[PDB]
RNA sequence: AGCC
């Protein structure tokens, strides 16, 4: 909760390389339920905020 | 008596002429049925005794030295002659066996044997047929050089090893060792394979051998196991888990059984070959003794230069990341915050005064270096440090402040400590001032790991089912362990900078905590000793040249090296363990680590399987490759190699590799002395699953303790001289028993032994009333008190008289007249009269009012040492294994809680039981002879507390002298409700001191009567009110019996 | 994981016994309920974090009056008191019921 | 040899070592 | 970034897990390197361009690693998570921390 | 402070401490000494002024 | 001569004073 | 005589 | 005659 001015920063810079490389997208951005998922550690996130 | 009709049999065959008679000795308790004491032997035609019966049994061919086999030139086994051309450069000291008794004296011990075992029937035929093909190769290798005559102190001259191969005797020694020890079809086959093969390859053969016991611990399942609580106390659990094994440790395991058949074994790599194909445990022994057998080979003895080369060599980058070594900085910076938090806000008495605590502590350091010193006008050499402290305080040198640079202007000196089958380690050589300064402030650190579950000084009992427990506390089927073996541990990368400068650190955030003048001077020079060390030189001598190479790397022979180099492996596993967890989500159980031998298991959310063992054992020998610190990661699901101990399978395995007759140092006993370490690595040996022949050893110890004072002249001791309680204790009557004789003559020669077991010696009279000893007692007491009392400085001056035992020479004077006074004793059968209460003398009221009966007990609990012998494992099925450790350090008294407080002795528990038994004004006189002050002294002794305080220290007391929590009576549960039902013994009130006496006497006769019969007995004892009271003014004016050499007989390692 | 549509598995015909084997048949019972027991033995957990012993008996030793050096044979109130005999029985009353 | 090798065959092959073979089936 | 030394200083004495009253393992603080804070930026923004459904491994046990999920779940749109580990994670935020 | 070996021996005899049993009257006189009691008056004062 | 042999005993100080219970 | 190796 |  102290760490504000610095996780409002990362959600500014989290959806902004994500909105300026969507732009280089030529196929279509479908979103269906896929076999195999990519596994994200909660571990790794306590290490990004 | 059976020792007495071998001891008769014996010297009728090492003398076979007509002039040899054998005088026996008697003598009887009364003045006119009798036990003998020895037996003389006039003996004249003695020469070529030993060459002229080897002919007979030196058949076949001889063997080939192979001279290819070794990278090193010296290693083979070549002619004395083609390696060392001129007598001039002639080393002893790499084929030494530094024991008193020579290979013509091995060469009689086997050769008495097979000839009393030449007939038997068809039982015992075949172990004489097996021992016999062995040794064939062992004399007809002998008798074609010829055999050695060693030298009267038992080494190997020159122009005696001149056409001889140089490895001879070392390796005849050994292969004794090895054929006395054969029983079964696959005890031979491995003995033929490590007699022959030894005898070229001395180098790379107990490696070879006892390499994949590491990997086979972790392929048999669990069925059952041993846990222990949070609390050290023991539990059983039959959980079932199952072993998981990944694709590569096979294909590890493959490469480990093709190298050692380019090494020429062929019938070894088949019993490992047949076993995996079932990975069971009850055939697992077997490979526990391909594992112990392979210590057997020999040490490697090697130049100093060329053992020191791998380890001092090494290639030092800064390609690491710098990320990772400020966490392991910091994390051994808040350890040492921790462990002194305590000590130094509220100011304790230790280290307020490091300089006076590590002067009366001195005899606990290592020796130091080869120094002249002066006491009068003798001038004698020694490499004690208290010595060097004596001549340093006279000279007006003593500065404890100035600590010495170990640069290159003055570098370190060497020595080393080797085990075979593993490499070398190297020890230094420190200076007397760098005791001093770390000594209160180690001391400090190693009872904040007393308490803490993640370091091995919490795990330190006699037991070891105990100790080695929580291993399987945890072990479940998601679940895996992590055992390392980190290879050079002493110099790697991880060890120089960020360990030295991690204490630093946290030696600076502890000179802000306190407020007096002395803490911070004693944490000042603690850390003086670091900025020094950081850059510090060594020093190798070889051949004219002396070397100096740099090393700034930590080695074993400092006084922080136990309890520091705990701290960097705490600080390293916990910086691995957060780089594996990017990968994998767990909740590390516990860690442990012991020096550099650690373990963890990590817990895991959903089952363990196979890929989950090769994908994190790949992240484990890389993240640590990554600090520059390379291992072999070792990950498994039921068994580890904790330290020298193998857990496999729910059993626990101990190595057996203790070498008997050979040694690593040349010890500064005597021949009595060593022929009850030979006995003693005999017990140890045969409880670990590695059996020599009984009959060898008693050969052994007549060939030893035997002492002649004329060259026709020999006597020979009687059993009743080694066996009894006295000094003089060689061996047991029967093995794994303690037995306290009760008989009317027996009592009367362990009175006999009590005149002469004090005696004086000549160097340490005169060195006590030099000038310079008189100053080191002088400014002792300055120290110690601000007054001056006559007590206190009489009291201290005969302190150092006992601290100059610990010197070898004057530890010689004494023994060597220990021996030369029994002489006179066992020719004069007549002894002298004299009563002092013993052990025995106790015995003697208490064992005419016990009553047995037959009984039986049904067996109720299981095994979890399956190599012990049979007639132990009896005792451990029907009673039970031992759940809890009952201490007898007294430390829970409060008479030892004011001691170890106010003041820096330690008092033996033989001198606080002499004196908790006196008036109030007889304390007082020796509390402040201990350092403690008037006010102190006056407030324990006015306070009637010692009153309940007796009790504490006569239970502690007693279990010391019966030697409960050791020797082999360290594994039954003394508070089973299984003995109970045999011990009938009816309660009388009022007097503790003899009902404490009547239950611990009563729980020995009925263990030591199952262990000799394997029948059980139950007792009863109706003990009188008129027989109690005068037992009970026995019970304080009991006296022990303390020897030197059997002070090392209550621990294993 | 989500499974396709293509995945199948086979199930098992998990109905009660039609033989009735704990009537009449005694001998054929008391082997088949014997083995639900080691096997419900080797399931439930063992106690960790139990009071240590020495420090329980001194502690009791205080309330009862005992003598001094003699605990265990003034009183036979404190025998058979060990952790090994803690688990064995958390043990078998779980799985006594459980079988 | 032949012998040597078919043990790294058998040992692998055994059921008493093999576990989760079911995130295999459906990759 | 800030620094790896000083980040876990301040967390490591905050949190204070050596002190808590559950003795039953060796507590300390994991995962905080500095290798995650690249490989979660990239898994989060890869597996966001390209539609590909994310997995949620945690212990629960650990609430440091649990209470910075609550990030993850405001930022990242519960669509993209699978939805037995979607649902077994914002299970364990309220039966732990918020009810 | 008051004598510690005339107030400690004042202090056994009210207890009426027996020889021979385990009561849970001999800890009643386990760390009492002249430097705890000027380790407590400190620990008292600087505490409550910090 | 070491001090715990310099102590007497608590049965030899009980000697230097005589009396007869009856 | 001394040889040095750092 | 002495840490060979």
């Amino acid at each position: 909760s102290n760490r504000l001015g610095q996780l409002v920063d990362l959600t500014r810079l989290l959806a902004y390389n994500y909105e300026t490389l969507m732009a280089c997208i030529t196929m279509n951005m479908q979103h269906v339920q896929t076999l195999t998922t990519e596994k994200l550690q909660l571990t790794s996130v306590t290490s990004l905020c | 008596g059976k020792y007495n009709l071998i001891l008769s049999e014996y010297l009728s065959f090492i003398y076979n002429s007509q002039s040899a008679v054998q005088i026996p000795i008697y003598y009887s308790s009364n003045s006119e049925n009798a036990t003998l004491l020895s037996i003389l032997s006039y003996s004249y035609d003695k020469y070529n005794a030993v060459e002229r019966k080897l002919v007979k049994y030196a058949k076949g061919k001889p063997l080939e030295a192979d001279l290819t086999v070794n990278e090193l030139d010296y290693e083979n086994n070549k002619i004395t002659s083609e390696l060392f051309p001129t007598a001039e450069e002639y080393t002893d000291l790499l084929m030494d066996p530094a024991i008193l008794t020579s290979l013509s004296s091995n060469l009689n011990a086997v050769m008495f044997w097979l000839e009393k075992h030449e007939n038997d029937v068809a039982e015992k035929l075949k172990i004489y047929k097996r021992r016999l093909d062995l040794f064939t190769i062992v004399a007809s290798t002998v008798n074609k050089y010829g055999v050695p005559r060693h030298n009267a102190k038992y080494r190997y001259e020159y122009e005696v090893m001149k056409d001889k191969p140089y490895y001879l005797v070392t390796w005849a020694n050994s292969s004794i060792e090895m054929l006395m020890s054969v029983f079964s079809h696959e005890d031979y086959l491995i003995a033929r394979e490590l007699i022959v093969l030894s005898y070229s390859n001395r180098s790379t053969l107990a490696k070879l051998v006892s390499s994949p016991m590491s990997i086979l611990v972790a392929l048999v399942d669990i069925n059952g196991t041993f846990i222990t609580n949070e609390e050290l106390e023991l539990e059983f659990s039959n959980k079932y888990v199952r072993a998981i094994v990944p694709d590569q440790t096979f294909d590890e395991l493959k490469q480990m059984l093709d190298n050692m058949r380019k090494a020429g074994l062929t019938d070894i790599p088949k019993m490992i070959q047949d076993w995996l194909v079932d990975c069971s445990i009850e055939k697992f022994p077997l490979m526990a003794k391909i594992y112990s057998w392979s210590f057997h080979v020999g040490f490697r003895k090697q130049k100093m230069l060329d053992a020191a080369l791998d380890q001092l060599k090494t290639e030092y980058t800064e390609d690491v990341d710098d990320e990772m070594y400020r966490e392991y900085t910091m994390l051994i910076r808040d350890e040492v915050v921790k462990m002194l938090e305590e000590p130094v806000k509220h100011d304790d008495h230790l280290l307020q005064d490091s300089e006076l605590a590590g002067l009366l502590s001195m005899s606990s350091a290592s020796n130091g270096e080869s120094r002249q010193l002066k006491f009068g006008r003798k001038t004698i050499f020694s490499t004690k440090k208290n010595m060097h402290v004596m001549d340093d305080m006279a000279n007006g040198r003593y500065t404890p402040g100035i600590i010495p640079p170990v640069n290159v202007d003055k570098p370190i000196p060497l020595g080393r400590r080797d085990v075979p089958g593993r490499r070398t380690r190297i020890i230094f050589i420190l200076p007397y001032e760098y005791f001093i300064a770390q000594h209160a402030v180690v001391e400090k650190m190693l009872i904040y790991a007393k308490h803490t579950r993640e370091y091995a000084e919490f795990y330190s009992q006699s037991n070891q089912l105990l100790s080695y427990g929580d291993v399987t506390r945890f072990l479940s089927n998601n679940s895996m362990v992590l055992y390392t073996d980190v290879s050079q541990w002493d110099s790697s990368q991880h060890n120089t900078q960020p360990f030295r400068k991690g204490i630093i650190m946290g030696l600076d955030m502890l000179a802000n905590m306190t407020n007096d003048a002395r803490v911070i001077q004693t944490l000042n020079l603690y850390k003086q000793t670091q900025i020094n060390l950081m850059d510090s030189y060594v020093q190798i001598p070889d051949g004219n040249v002396i070397k100096k190479i740099q090393y700034g790397a930590v080695a074993s022979g400092e006084k922080q090296t136990k309890a520091a180099n705990s701290i960097a492996n705490l600080a390293l596993i916990k910086t691995v363990l957060s780089r594996i967890s990017n990968k994998y989500s767990f909740a590390t159980k516990i860690i442990r680590v012991d020096g550099d031998d650690n373990y963890a298991v990590l817990q895991f959310n959903t089952e363990v399987t196979k890929q989950m063992v090769q994908d994190v054992s790949n992240d484990v020998r890389e993240t640590y490759a990554r600090m520059n610190t390379k291992v072999k990661a070792l990950v498994s699901t039921v068994g580890i190699e904790i330290a020298k101990r193998y857990i496999a399978g729910g059993k626990i395995f101990f190595r057996a590799g203790i070498n008997l007759l050979n040694n690593e140092k040349k010890g500064q006993s005597t021949q009595w002395d060593q022929a009850a370490v030979l006995y003693s690595n005999y017990i140890v040996n045969r409880l670990r699953g590695f059996e020599t022949d009984r009959e060898f050893i008693l050969t052994k110890i007549m060939q030893m303790t035997s002492v002649a004072i004329t060259g026709s002249l020999r006597l020979f001791p009687s059993e009743r001289v080694l066996t009894t309680n006295s000094t003089f204790k060689v061996f047991d009557s029967e093995d794994f028993i303690i037995e306290y004789g009760t008989t009317d003559d027996e009592v009367y020669i362990q009175r006999a032994f009590m005149s002469l077991s004090s005696q004086k010696s000549g160097i340490a009279d005169e060195i006590a009333a030099s000038s310079t000893f008189k100053n080191y007692v002088s400014r002792l007491s300055e120290q110690l008190l601000f007054s001056k009392n006559n007590i206190v400085s009489r009291g201290i001056a005969l302190t150092e008289k006992a601290k100059l035992n610990s010197y070898a020479p004057i530890s010689l004077e004494k023994r060597r007249a220990q021996i030369s006074a029994l002489l006179t004793m066992l020719q004069k059968p007549v002894t002298f009269k004299s009563s002092k209460i013993t052990i025995n003398d106790i015995l003697r009221d208490i064992k005419p009012f016990f009553t047995v009966n037959e009984a039986h007990l049904p067996i109720q609990y299981q095994k979890f040492m399956p190599t012990l012998p049979d007639n132990v494992q009896y005792i451990i099925q029907c009673i039970g294994s031992r759940t809890y450790q009952i201490e007898d350090d007294g430390s829970k008294s409060a008479i030892s809680r004011l001691i170890s407080k106010y003041s820096v002795y330690k008092p033996s528990i033989e001198e606080l039981y002499k004196v908790i038994s006196l008036h109030e004004n007889e304390i007082q006189l020796y509390l402040i002879s201990l350092g403690i002050p008037k006010i102190d002294a006056d407030t324990y002794v006015g306070s009637k507390i010692y009153s309940q305080d007796k009790y504490r220290i006569l239970e502690s007391y007693v279990y010391n002298l019966l030697s409960i929590n050791y020797g082999c009576y360290q594994l039954f549960d003394f508070n089973s409700p299984d003995l109970e039902k045999l011990i009938r013994i009816p309660f009388k009130g009022k007097i503790p001191a003899v009902t404490f006496i009547l239950h611990l006497y009563a729980k020995l006769e009925v263990i030591n009567h199952a262990i000799k019969n394997g029948s059980w007995i139950s007792l009863f004892c109706n003990y009188p009110k008129s027989e109690m009271i005068k037992l009970w003014k026995k019970m304080w004016n009991i006296t022990s019996l303390r020897s030197p050499y059997t002070n090392a007989n209550f621990f294993q390692d | 994981r989500n499974l396709p549509s293509t995945a199948r598995y086979i199930r098992p015909n998990l109905l009660q016994d039609r033989l009735n084997l704990h009537d009449n048949f005694e001998s054929l019972w008391d082997t088949i309920t014997t083995s639900n027991y080691i096997l419900a033995r080797s399931v439930v957990p063992d106690l960790k974090e139990l009071v240590s012993t020495e420090a329980q008996i001194q502690k009791m030793s205080q309330d009862l009056q005992l003598e001094a050096l003699t605990i265990q044979s003034e009183t036979q109130f404190l025998t058979g008191i060990n952790s090994q005999a803690a688990n064995d029985c958390f043990k078998t009353l779980i799985a006594a019921m459980l079988s | 040899k032949e012998e040597s090798k078919q043990l790294l065959e058998v040992l692998k092959t055994k059921e008493e070592h093999q576990k989760e073979v079911q995130y295999e089936i459906l990759q | 970034l800030v620094s790896t030394e000083a980040q876990i200083q301040k967390m490591s004495q905050d949190l204070q897990l050596e002190a808590l009253t559950i003795q039953s393992e060796t507590q300390f603080l994991t995962g905080i390197n500095s290798q995650a804070a690249n490989d979660c930026f990239k898994t989060l923004i890869a597996a966001m361009l390209s539609q590909r459904t994310m997995s949620l491994d945690f212990v629960t046990t650990n609430y440091m690693s649990l209470i910075s999920g609550m990030w993850l779940l405001t930022v990242v749109p519960n669509d993209m998570f699978i939805r037995e580990s979607l649902v077994a994670c914002q299970l364990a935020i309220i039966n732990t921390i918020i009810y």
